[PDB]
């Protein structure tokens, strides 16, 4: 039972996006499908719901008039057309499946797709340094949209690492910090490198953090 | 405290009436006054839990406290309790008294008058749908309120009381099929019946919505058949409120039902007529025969794919019966199990819908045959014809059961042959399934027929064809002709047409049991000489005499032929 | 649309204890109420449906119950992987499916003082024209912490943003990074940059600074 999502990303206010959900592992034509969203750090919000045959369609008041749900029963796919997008529509959007006979609860969810509605445009980060039990780190600053992936020493330095949730700056760009706790004696003996990756802008950055 | 919550939800009276039913359905032999005291102890205990929800047993479930009061382990306790619910209780026949005696008791203590009503019915039908029993008590009370103040009380009351008796028997038999469907063949068979009945009723509804109502419906009847009458009552209440909230996605015929009070709303929804079919409905060939994911769906999601076929077939055909639809779904099932392992599956199952024409005409022909016979004979003689027919099929069945079952079987002619030729099958065949389950549960207490045990236990969908394909039994050894069955007294002239016909029909069974190879025309000769005999001697001035003397004469001619 | 109100917002309990989560429905919804569990970075997972029936695979310590319009989810032998956020959802309304605000299960542990660190702007970032002074609070509990920035011992407020991590799966603690951002022009004017950390585990406000 799989719900493979596609099609999110960033848009500008008033823009359009089209979310896809490719289902497999169950008789898609018999289940009602749902769209549920979650804004970063917030709760679950139900968006739309379409019945098996697509006969009964329902929207939340917030998206009424702008979003259009649909499905292709031949292609086992669920769609969400988002028009007139707003900054309050920024969230991770999930396609969920309804229980076929247990009610209208959502038993299988997709991985989720992130939709960011901003006037900012996709930019790669600047990986600045955070030089020195001691603490060193990386400052991944001025990027859009989310997310970035940060690893230390190609992935062999996991213990002690704290990659903080990104904070949105007034510029419309995100910035976070990745610190690691290394022994004070290891400084100079071991070379600490943070690998930053920002897939939206295809930006890969390696930055060696060294003691001043 | 579930027991204090339920008591504050219902009020004392309605809480007491459902506990009264629960006791009367389990303890079917204890007297009314002992049930009342048992209900008062459970009510008085519920009032102490309202005062202090942290008392002795206020944390136990009400289902558990009921068995606790019954005994004076789980879940085997209730399962053991359920084996001792008597479908044929050895209780007196309910002879209702004079109209002035009933109206005197009704005006002296109305609250007790209806409790004895609830008691007397529930103790005789231990699987009666408890919410509907409460509704019956409301209508029983309504008739007494009106008729005890009418100019002609008996002309008012008795017809209404006879209608409730008939309606209560039908309700008891419908619900007993539901409970037997669950207990004997499992909740999987009850859900299959409900998905086909609800798809006929709510053709606008989606498969997931019908399946949702069937899950709620299976819980309502699980509780009402497994004994928790207070949770059954509240679960069907929640289901009526849910059906009315979502009625736009279910049916357009519910709007009238949803404005009614609780009892009448739940009743109205159960009796609602079928909704119109959506116009844009495809043929079933597309997704179930011609499609390319037929064996993949059958393999990957067998229950959703097959239950989807039943739903889609049922809403397209409300002129079929529920047992006919379940047979079509099983045929499609077994064809796909055969065909999906084949070389080219599409090359064999391309003609699956061609095997449904035989299965659909077979009940159609049987009903046309029996309706045609009923137009000639009439209800009484049509029952006589079926009495002969079914006594020849299963002569080991007791004479009282053969008379009762065959009379009911002959009521399908009156019930369903007044309908248009296309609305006959659902009426006829679903009623036949209800009457055959009466025979199946009366015979399961004391089994005497291998054939009846065979038809009843094998399947549940093929019960009517099983009995209808039964030939005259050869294994049966004729009964020694006892003449005590064909010699009546003058008391027969004061009997009703019904009670007298039951006496005539009771002879017919004992005649066939003695001569199992008698011709149908030969058996009509005796019966026609029978009726002329009773008419003659009830006209005579000396009635007692010629019942004795001419009775001897009538016995001789029957034995000689 | 029927409003579901969850209480409390946060539940602090230690493994082995029992959690009791509330969901109160504005109108009666029957038993058409589901419970969901969500862990950070993951999609929700169905726990309970039909108010009391648990989903396949859900352990037995999870038990839902209904009493009128008030629903309760009870977790009895709290294990470390039972600590997540839980949402209730109704599916009785014909018009909409509504969720609750959610309740977070947090592991309650001993008060732990934060290890405070401070980082001066990098030269490379100073070339760009912007200076970020980052203050790091490592592995503390409880979550509540206050961080004030004193630039030349002058209270600055409005040019910082802090971010807290999820409770560590190994020691049940939190970490916090507070970043002060001013122009390179504005940065070079001053000299003493101090970070003032206030926490329950600190007998007094601790300051870390550089010149």
């Amino acid at each position: 039972v799989q719900l493979v999502q596609s099609g999110g990303g960033p848009v500008k206010p008033g823009g359009s996006l089209r979310l896809s959900c490719a289902a497999s592992g169950f008789m898609f034509r018999a289940y009602s499908m749902n769209w549920v969203r979650q804004a970063p750090g917030k709760g679950l919000e139900w968006v739309s719901s379409i019945s098996s045959s697509g006969r009964y369609i329902h929207y939340a008041d917030s998206v009424k008039g702008r979003f259009t749900i649909s499905r292709d029963n031949a292609k086992n796919s669920l769609y969400l057309q988002m028009n007139s997008l707003r900054a309050e529509d920024t969230a991770v959007y999930y396609c969920a499946r309804e229980t076929v006979m247990a009610g209208k609860a959502l038993d299988y969810w997709g991985q989720g797709t992130l939709v960011t509605v901003s006037s900012a445009s996709t930019k790669g980060p600047s990986a600045s340094t955070k030089g020195p039990t001691a603490a060193l780190g990386c400052l991944v600053k001025d990027y859009f949209p989310e997310p970035v992936t940060v690893s230390w020493n190609s992935g062999a330095l996991t213990s002690g690492v704290h990659t903080f949730p990104a904070v949105l700056q007034s510029s419309g760009l995100y910035s976070l910090s990745s610190v690691v706790t290394v022994p004070s004696s290891s400084l100079g003996t071991q070379t600490y490198i943070c690998n930053v990756n920002h897939k939206p802008s295809n930006t890969k950055v390696d930055k060696r953090v060294e003691p001043k | 405290s579930e027991v204090a919550h339920r008591f504050k939800d219902l009020g004392e009276e309605n809480f007491k009436a459902l506990v009264l039913i629960a006791f009367a359905q389990y303890l079917q032999q204890c007297p009314f006054e002992d049930h009342v005291k048992l209900v008062n102890e459970v009510t008085e205990f519920a009032k102490t839990c309202v005062a202090d929800e942290s008392a002795e047993n206020c944390d136990k479930s009400l289902h558990t406290l009921f068995g606790d009061k019954l005994c004076t382990q789980e879940p085997e306790r209730n399962e053991c309790f359920l084996q001792h619910k008597d479908d044929n209780p050895n209780l007196p026949r309910l002879v209702r008294p004079e109209v002035d005696v009933m109206c005197t008791a009704f005006h002296d203590n109305e609250e007790t008058f209806l409790k004895k009503y609830l008691y007397e019915i529930a103790r005789r039908h231990p699987y009666f749908y408890a919410p509907e029993l409460l509704f019956f008590a409301k209508r029983y009370k309504a008739a007494f309120t009106e008729c005890c103040q009418a100019a002609d009380k008996a002309a008012c009351l008795l017809p209404k009381l006879d209608e409730l008796r008939d309606e209560g028997k039908a309700s008891s038999a419908k619900q007993r099929l539901k409970c037997a469907s669950l207990q004997k063949f499992g909740e999987r068979a009850f859900k299959a019946w409900a998905v086909a009945r609800l798809s006929q009723r709510f053709p606008k509804a989606e498969f997931a919505e019908v399946s949702k109502l069937v899950t709620d419906l299976t819980k309502v009847h699980t509780e009402c058949c497994h004994g928790d009458l207070l949770e059954c009552a509240d679960d069907r209440a929640d289901l009526a409120k849910y059906i009315c909230e979502n009625q736009d996605s279910i049916s357009s015929k519910l709007k009238e039902c949803c404005e009614k009070p609780l009892l009448e709303k739940s009743h109205c929804i159960a009796e609602v007529e079928n909704d119109e079919m959506p116009a844009d409905l495809p043929s079933l060939a597309a997704d179930f025969v011609e499609s390319k994911d037929v064996c993949k769906n059958y393999a990957e999601a067998k229950d959703v794919f097959l239950g989807m076929f039943l739903y889609e077939y049922a809403r397209r055909h409300p002129d079929y019966s529920v047992v006919l639809l379940l047979r079509l779904a099983k045929t499609y099932e077994t064809t796909l199990e055969k065909c999906c392992a084949a070389a080219d599956p599409h090359e064999c199952y391309a003609k699956v819908f061609d095997e449904f024409k035989p299965l659909v005409e077979e009940p159609q022909n049987l009903i046309k045959q029996n309706c045609e016979l009923f137009e000639q004979l009439g209800e009484y003689k049509f029952q006589n014809a079926l009495l002969v027919r079914y006594t020849k099929k299963v002569p080991q069945v007791s004479t009282p059961t053969l008379v009762e079952v065959s009379r009911n079987l002959g009521k399908v002619g009156s019930k369903c042959c007044k309908h248009p030729e296309a609305k006959r099958m659902p009426c006829a065949e679903d009623y036949l399934s209800v009457v055959l389950n009466q025979l199946c549960v009366l015979h399961e207490k004391t089994p005497v027929s291998d054939r009846v045990t065979k038809c009843c236990t094998e399947s549940l969908v093929n019960r009517r064809p099983c009995f209808s394909a039964l030939e005259v039994d050869e294994t049966y050894v004729p009964k020694e002709f006892n003449a005590e069955t064909f010699t009546f007294h003058a008391d027969i002239c004061t009997l009703s047409e019904k009670e007298r016909q039951i006496k005539k029909q009771t002879a017919l069974v004992e005649l066939v049991k003695h001569k199992p190879k008698a011709t149908k025309e030969q058996l009509k000769a005796v019966m026609d000489d029978f009726a002329a005999f009773v008419e003659k001697c009830c006209k005579a001035d000396d009635k007692e005499t010629c019942f004795a003397e001419e009775g001897k004469k009538l016995v001789a001619a029957s034995q000689a032929a | 649309d029927i409003v579901l109100t969850q209480s409390p917002g946060t539940l602090s309990l230690s493994p082995g204890e029992t959690a009791t989560l509330s969901c109160r429905a504005s109108q009666s919804v029957g038993s058409n109420l589901a419970w969901y569990q969500q862990k950070p970075g993951q999609a929700p997972r169905l726990l309970i449906y039909g108010a009391s029936t648990g989903a396949t695979g859900v352990p037995a310590r999870f038990s839902g119950s209904r009493s009128g319009t008030d629903f309760t989810l009870t977790i009895t032998s709290l294990q470390p992987e039972d600590f997540a956020t839980y949402y209730c959802q109704q599916y009785y309304s014909f018009l909409a499916k509504t969720f609750g605000q959610g309740t977070q299960l947090e592991i309650k542990r001993t008060v732990a003082a934060p290890s405070v660190f401070i980082f001066p702007p990098s030269d490379e970032q100073l070339k760009s024209g912007t200076a970020s002074v980052v203050c790091l609070l490592n592995n503390f509990y409880p979550r509540e912490a206050k961080v004030q920035w004193k630039v030349d011992n002058a209270l600055q407020s409005g040019n910082s943003q802090e971010s807290v991590t999820e409770q560590d799966s190994k020691d049940s603690t939190y970490s916090l990074s507070n970043t002060l951002t001013l122009s390179k022009a504005d940065y070079e004017k001053h000299k003493v940059y101090a970070c003032e950390v206030t926490h329950q585990g600190l007998s007094s406000p601790v300051t870390k600074s550089f010149n």
